[PDB]
């Protein structure tokens, strides 16, 4: 435990779980809607895939 | 004037009517109705099995042309 020649500064990084707040104005995005899609796929030997 | 050699007139449309119908996909969903005759006839998996009767049989389709049984006629 003799102080060696140097000095040493340590670093790390810390992670904070937090609960936030989110505004929004009214009327900021314009958004458009299309027509929602059923398609059928994977047709295996016991089971369908949609 | 109209002479009318070959057959395809007035003729060749019923076959190709039928020979021509592809198998559907990407049938369009709305939310109100959520279950049509239209989302049936995408899911019907249309299997093959017998009831043991000459009408049952024939509306199975089981006498079917091609490999798979086909309903319908």
């Amino acid at each position: 435990k003799i102080h060696p020649g140097v000095a040493m500064t340590v670093v790390r990084t810390d992670e904070i779980l937090s609960e936030n707040i989110l505004f929004s104005s009214r009327a900021s995005t314009s958004m458009f809607i299309g027509t929602p899609n059923v398609s059928r796929r994977e047709a295996r030997v016991d089971a369908v895939t949609f | 004037m109209k002479v009318q050699g070959s057959v395809d007139r007035r003729r060749l449309q019923r076959r190709i009517a039928g020979l021509l119908p592809p198998p559907a996909r990407r049938l369009n969903i709305s939310r109100g109705s959520e279950f049509t005759r239209d989302v049936r006839g995408l899911v019907e998996e249309h299997a093959q099995a017998s009831s043991l009767s000459a009408a049952a049989v024939w509306r199975a389709g089981l006498l079917a042309p091609g490999e798979v049984a086909v309903a319908g006629g």
